[PDB]
């Protein structure tokens, strides 16, 4: 569905 | 860093003086994304207009549509006045039904 | 033939005008299917087509999750950049940040992406072995062994081979009627008087879908690429675009002139010229 992306 | 957009002033349909239609301003490949338009009829702007969900391309510039109905007269004027910060000034295009 | 389900992250930071803006939205090749925005009364993942819109409460729920986290990732990072680049907490910066997955005219993953940039620069991008990442400063470095420390690299993969592909395929069939029909262009030319001696003459496409498209104008069958004027493709608001070649002749030659007209929703490439 949709990705939950790690910080920089 | 900052590149000025470009602009794009026409229609959904070819233009029918008379029938109604859809008038349509495109900016593009912009960057940053802060940027006011506004659409215009011999000089006022229109009051209600919608736009597109903020979005860029591949090169990150970004892009949008500004529409509004309208039925295209002999006489009456359009234009688009964008302003961003690469602009000194506002800048105006007049809509040409043959572009 | 071949599709892709796309998303598109952007984050604007403001000093003295609140928390960092974060606005997402989701495509299908050239269709949008899905819009959140951190900035509206009330933030929710919102639907942009039809047939979307079946879905159940869960699909909506755990996705405006996903996205309300993902405001508070962006944000730390805005945070983090600076100290990255040594920039001050006063002025503004945005980030972009793009992660697909295409799908081939068969079913299976055809290729994946995931790519940032900071103020328009590019910064670091996964490559396309879903494997290893490609730095663009000493900066990107520092986010690199981050990455690449806590196997990073292996999350994403196992999303863009698992999740995300099944449901581009199901986004798919739910929306068969649209996504999967391709609209030719309809196409004219036309001529505009300029000089006695000169004249312009306008090759158009419109109301076409997708987007992709390729307008060119010959002279004698030899290409006119630098004396060729096209304009970026533009969208109509109906879901399909427009675009158009011109190029200048001379009063008298104009036959010798003819463009020419690619879309996959023609059969075989067309051929036209000015029907006076």
């Amino acid at each position: 569905t949709a990705f939950t992306i790690p910080s920089i | 860093i900052q590149r000025t957009p470009k602009i794009q002033v026409y229609s959904r349909h070819p233009a029918e003086n008379g029938k109604s239609n859809f008038l349509n301003c495109y900016v593009s490949g912009f960057h940053p994304s802060d940027i006011e338009v506004d659409l215009l009829k011999n000089g006022e702007r229109i009051e209600k207009v919608e736009h597109s969900d903020l979005s860029f391309s591949k090169d990150w510039s970004f892009y949008l549509l500004y529409y509004t109905e309208f039925t295209p007269t002999e006489k009456d004027e359009y234009a688009c006045r964008v302003n961003h910060v690469t602009l000194s000034q506002p800048k105006i295009v007049k809509w040409d039904r043959d572009m | 033939g071949s599709h892709s389900m796309r998303y598109f992250y952007t984050a604007m930071s403001r000093p003295g005008r609140g928390e960092p803006r974060f606005i997402a939205v989701g495509y299908v090749d050239d269709t949008q299917f899905v819009r959140f925005d951190s900035d509206a009364a009330s933030p929710r993942t919102e639907p942009r087509p039809p047939w979307i819109e079946q879905e159940g409460p869960e699909y909506w729920d755990r996705n405006t999750q996903i996205f309300k986290t993902n405001t508070q990732t962006y944000r730390e990072n805005l945070r983090i950049a600076l100290r990255y680049y040594n920039q001050s907490e006063a002025g503004s910066h945005t980030w972009q940040t793009m992660y697909g997955c295409d799908v081939g005219p068969d079913g299976r993953l055809l290729r994946g992406h995931n790519q940032y940039a900071y103020d328009g620069k590019d910064y670091i991008a996964l490559n396309e072995d879903l494997s290893s990442w490609t730095a663009a400063d000493t900066a990107a470095q520092i986010t690199q062994r981050k990455w690449e420390a806590a196997r990073e690299a292996e999350q994403l993969r196992a999303y863009l081979e698992g999740l995300c592909v099944e449901w581009l395929r199901r986004h798919l069939e739910n929306g068969k009627e649209t996504l999967q029909r391709a609209d030719p262009p309809k196409t004219h030319v036309t001529h505009h008087p300029v000089s006695d001696h000169e004249a312009t003459l306008r090759c158009w496409a419109l109301g076409f879908y997708p987007a992709e498209i390729t307008l060119t104008w010959q002279r004698d069958g030899e290409d006119q690429t630098q004396d060729t004027e096209l304009v970026e493709t533009r969208p109509a608001g109906d879901r399909t675009f427009q675009k158009w070649a011109a190029v200048v002749v001379p009063s008298g030659e104009e036959q010798r002139y003819t463009c020419h007209v690619q879309h996959e929703g023609l059969p075989k490439p067309l051929t036209l010229r000015w029907e006076p």
